[PDB]
């Protein structure tokens, strides 16, 4: 009997200086009884026009940030199906 | 023989001939019983990533290791070995189990008293067909101590198997032990057997005294043309001209030869300074990563290349290098004082450095109007006319490591260093004959849960003959050799301290000498 | 002819219950309440952390192939035949490589993936001799070296492209051809009942694992 | 040594009148009148469609020069002569590699172009030590070996890079580089009245093809 | 031998030849005292029913059993048995005991402490002459155990006798057991002996491809005349004609042959599913029951008859199939997932379905006015003309059984399966030998109560030599094999839990090979 | 013995028999009785009683395991080509002996 799928991601603050706008956030660490099959990353906040790298992946790629603060959520799928997710926080200061 | 006498000496020595160095060891071992007597099937059910599943099985069984350079060579005879011969490989090894010591233990409220239990038995037998998993060579603990006065655990004997996340699959391997024919061996009775390596090549102790691209006369030039200039200063334009030289002395880095340096796989540079690395976690996100049937794994430390190039010694490749540790370092989360990272500086000379890129291809068809844009090579597999060498041996790095039974291996040598073996030295697996306790005056057709809680002691030796390959050099200046620094210190190196523990400064690599390419 | 497949892979061979006397990339900062300052922390792994224990063997080499689906509604809508080949230059002249090195041809519980031109394809009894369904062919199949060779549709690794320092994040790759390199074993390719037994190897002064 | 050419090319050796028994990567759609509908088709191959029946044999492994005209004015007017070159670094210099692996210097009909450092230059008589021109030296060739090498300044194939779902397409790579993988087959450079005759193997641990 | 040398080692391995395989166990046995030292009269005076009345005697003795398959094969050794081979039968043992420690236990304050006890003895003898009642082959438990790590307890030996309710009869034998010649055995002594095979017959370990119905050309014509029909359609009436045809394919069920279906007994029909099953009690009072001396004896399983018919896969012969169990599961009342039954479905082909008829002979004679009323055939003896099958061997089911020495036998095959054997291997009798206790300073004539309480134990190997039986087929298809489930599962079958249990999943048979008849 | 191999040609609806000196006929024994024996189920076209007549050899065919008319995974094929068979063009002839074992009379 499969609990859900335990998602952790790699560090929920990552304070991030201007010029070099490019990131990695990971979800590798997420665990589960038996393997995790579907990964999910979701943009929540931040500002607009900013395109994406890898969406379907464990690892996140991102480039040309704009500075504000990001919001992503991790989202892992078992097999068979039980969903859950966790939150990570960017902050791109000047 | 009986229970008052002797099954064995001490025999802890080592002998130079010729050409030949016997490193004989003895040490004193203690086995319990592990798992109660059991074989438990262990797997990644308490919730795993998906790169760290497993599926395998824990056995009752102990198994002897002896896979590591300083239980054979001690300090001032590695010192011999590596200052004073080109090559060494092993020949045949002798291995003995002897003074076998069973004794039970007993729950007298709170107080364990430990008696001798004469007529129980100790099961020993070897993997010598090679028919159960090969644990060996994973460079793993409980091996024989460094320091012979040392009496050390055996460790427990245990394997993988194929898994499908925590699950199992069809084609998984159960291994029953007791489905092996074992000598069971009372106090009185000893065990022998003899091993014979196969003809394996010398590893290279020596360093380069040249390197790859510097193997010629800067006295006299060559007879080939190179790409000397594709243009000419006219006053205010170019006019491409494509001119052609010779290269000899001045321009020595495009005449070029018959040989390439050997293959890379990228790693990150860290830092040895805390400053100049980044403030982000780059550990697994930067990492090399292998990828197979959908799941990574760091490659830790990969093919065979130089640790930094010249001048920037505290740099190191960020999974590239075999990194030990000091005495008393925790299992987790220590400190970079904590640890002691090995060198691979001698192989810059033919292998690239393992932070850098190995070249840079063309990517594009110049003409008229656009340039020629070259590439960035960061993976180059092994072409012809690739030489290289293989990764340093350390006296606490391993010995061996078996070769698997595949259809395709090129070049077996272990990439932790050692020796690749088709048939290494066998497991030699070693057990407590489970003795009942008090059984019921009714017949139950359950299996005994309720045993003798017993333990067994007794003294291991191991006797491996080594092949030395003597320095022949026509060099007039003296060599860089390894010494002891002879200066007031508070504890001599490779000694013991003021409580008596053992411990090993630094790792003492082999590559001391140097021999042309 | 290795007419067996490995009950072990070349990632899983060693011992869980003990742990490596090596030193690894634990972690590269610390969490410090508020910000981080880069320590350069190292581990051993014996079984939490068996991703980054690694050994002295690497993985066969590739050459990466598309990803057909066995079901047509996980395919493209395109005519990424011919485009999305592998196709081997040669003489000025293109060729698509069918099957090339021995690869598997999916990893875990994907069956319904198939490389695009990495795997034999024989045919049903009076299939025809041109564009004939995928119901009228039979799709053989390399999952048994999993252990030992890569995934035909996908990278080899990931190699490292620039040199972090301050200011710039270690960036990486994505390897798509690997050569060979010192350390590696693999596995040929499965044999079948209707398949080839075998060739000539062309007389020439350079050949590698014939 | 081989003092042979091949009368026959690596992608050419096989019988046109006779199909295979394999398939292969035909269409991946269906012309539905409008639209398409993804229904992965397979084909035999043994005349009409000859580039993607495939065999048990590569070609040699590669390592990109750029592309130099014997005419000056097909050649740009910049000094990409060390700025474009190839140069392998070791023990943080680099070196121009002059020859290097042993490739084709041209494909088909294309002799006025030769690699940039891939191809042994000797000199004529009374050539003097530097900076002569075109005409003062004689380049050699080395277009035999276009059957099993591949051209030194092209690509040696593509690879895949993405994984192909139904809302992107498959995009491929550019192999510039490409080490020694199990089944290539390659000549080794051609000897001149005017070359080398040996060289010392290094002692080294490691040498591959020597 | 001495107490501290070893007087055996544990062999436990099988070797495959070329027409061979020898099966070699070791396991770890337990014997405590039984009885007190005592013979006991044991009946049934606390209310039996009559047909279970018994009167016997209970031993102090215990006995050796390995009369399973899976004490000396593994599910792996058993896989390569039934796929290559038509048939096997045992052609020599090899039996012995090593290793043999005698405990002592004391009552020390509810604390027991179990000490050594290096001068007490063990006695082991054979019963070699058949000379005390053969207790094995009744398929009791403890056996050795099927996993070589388990530690076993050996069996009470106990026999009975003639009763006439729960009293005895006058030619009701008593047997002191001491009243044998038996070998006493302090440690560092062994138990040996070899024991040869009768010429048995192989066990046949094929199906067949067959069915004893269906053994003719279907493209030909019989030169025979049959039933075809016994009036004509006369338009209204019928006139009694008699008509005779032929049979090649169109009326293929009444062309017949030299040859018969095997005896039958017939069964109930009991389903797996509850609901197709009656609401009634009619287990006893529809079983099948045997009349022998004025008291009825369930038949279980009776004679070798297919379980059940083309594609009735849920339905089982009420006693008339062996029912193995599960782990774990309980002496009494356990549900139908708790057992595993077995199954003869290959026997179809020349044995009838057990919970069916033979056949339907007459009853009656016909002429003009009364018709031809049939019969049903429910038990059937064996006619001149009857080929059939015996019953399947399991891996967990019994290997022989003694003949018992009578004037009439008729197939000596056991109806649980296995090797009929006149001179079976003999039972192997172990106890502990008593050690009284204090005794008084006086003289007293009577026996002695009080004895020192200790039990032994010890290492037990068999070593069987079988002989194979090598396929020659000629079929072009690929056969049925025996092969394990290779998808994802969280135990691997054959093998221990996370608790270390071993455990069967389902029953093994023999036939999976085919000949034709 | 004397075995003719006669070919037969569809020349309007008029057949001419001629003869074939180079076509062969393939015999073999079940010598190992690793095929179905279908003799001993009474069938026709066996040897006529008179020795004037000649006689036309019956088709050889079996049957297997069959679940209704549909088969088993149990169910044998066999090809008899599979099996060492002397090829014989005319002047070849075939022999064999066999010896009964000890039966009641």
């Amino acid at each position: 009997k499969n609990r859900p799928p335990i998602a952790i991601v790699s560090p929920q603050f990552q304070e991030i200086s201007l010029p070099t706008t490019s990131t990695v956030i990971d979800g590798s660490q997420s665990t589960d009884d038996d393997k995790i099959v579907q990964y999910h990353w979701e943009e929540l906040k931040g500002p607009l026009r900013e395109e994406k790298i890898s969406e379907d992946t464990a690892i996140l790629k991102l480039s040309k940030l704009v500075p504000g603060n990001y919001t992503f959520s991790l989202t892992v799928v078992d097999s068979d199906g039980a969903t859950n997710s966790t939150t990570a926080n960017l902050t791109v200061n000047k | 023989d009986g229970v008052g006498n002797s099954s064995g000496n001490w025999h802890c020595d080592s002998t130079w001939m010729g050409d030949r160095v016997i490193t004989t060891s003895t040490r004193t071992w203690a086995l319990p019983t592990y798992n109660n007597h059991l074989y438990k099937q262990i797997s990644s059910q308490s919730g795993a990533s998906n790169d760290n599943h497993y599926f395998g099985y824990s056995t009752p069984w102990g198994y002897f290791d002896f896979n590591r350079f300083h239980c054979h060579f001690s300090p001032r005879d590695w010192q011999r070995l590596i200052n004073n011969n080109w090559g060494f490989r092993p020949k045949r090894l002798n291995f003995k189990l002897f003074n076998i010591q069973v004794k039970e233990v007993t729950q007298n409220d709170g107080t364990t008293t430990i008696a001798n239990n004469l007529t129980s038995t100790v099961q020993v037998f070897t993997d010598s067909e090679y028919q159960l998993p090969y644990v060996l060579g994973s460079a793993h603990q409980g091996c024989l101590p460094p320091f012979p006065a040392d009496v050390f655990m055996v460790p427990q004997y245990g394997y993988l198997t194929l898994n499908n996340g925590s699950q199992a699959v069809g084609r998984s391997s159960f291994y029953c032990l007791e489905y092996f024919p074992s000598q069971m061996l009372r106090t009185g009775n000893n065990f022998t057997f003899s091993y014979t390596f196969e003809d394996v090549p010398f590893h290279s102790s020596y360093a380069h005294s040249q390197s790859l691209d510097r193997l010629m006369n800067p006295l006299i030039d060559q007879y080939l043309y190179y790409l000397s200039r594709t243009n000419t200063p006219s006053g205010t334009t170019t006019q491409s001209r494509l001119q052609f030289s010779q290269a000899g002395a001045s321009d020595i880095r495009d005449q070029s030869r018959n040989w390439l340096p050997g293959p890379c796989y990228r790693q990150q540079r860290v830092s040895k300074t805390s400053a100049d690395n980044n403030n982000s976690e780059y550990s697994w996100t930067g990492a090399t990563k292998y990828h197979l049937n959908g799941r990574d794994s760091l490659v830790n430390p990969g093919p065979a290349m130089a640790s930094h190039k010249d001048d920037e010694e505290k740099f190191f490749p960020q999974s590239g290098v075999l990194i030990f540790g000091k005495q008393g370092s925790e299992k987790t989360n220590v400190d970079i004082e904590k640890v002691m990272i090995t060198d691979e500086e001698e192989i810059r000379t033919t292998n690239p450095v393992a932070t850098e890129q190995y070249g840079s291809v063309s990517t594009n068809l110049q003409r008229g109007n656009r340039q020629a844009a070259t590439a960035d090579v960061n993976t180059q597999g092994v072409l012809p006319g690739m030489v290289w060498q293989d990764r340093d041996v350390y006296l606490q790095g391993p010995i061996w490591a078996k070769i698997p039974h595949t259809d395709g291996h090129f070049h077996p040598s272990p990439l932790m260093g050692g020796f690749g073996l088709k048939h290494p030295p066998p497991q030699i697996l070693i057990k407590n004959t489970p003795v009942p306790a008090n059984p019921s005056t009714t017949f139950s057709a359950a299996k005994f849960a309720s045993f003798i809680t017993q333990y067994s002691t007794g003294q291991v030796s191991v006797e491996i003959e080594w092949e030395l390959q003597k320095e022949n050099s026509k060099r007039w200046n003296p060599e860089i050799q390894y010494t002891s620094n002879y200066n007031k210190s508070v504890n001599v190196d490779f000694t013991v301290d003021t409580n008596g523990v053992y411990s090993e400064p630094r790792p003492i690599g082999t590559r001391y000498l140097t021999r042309n390419l």
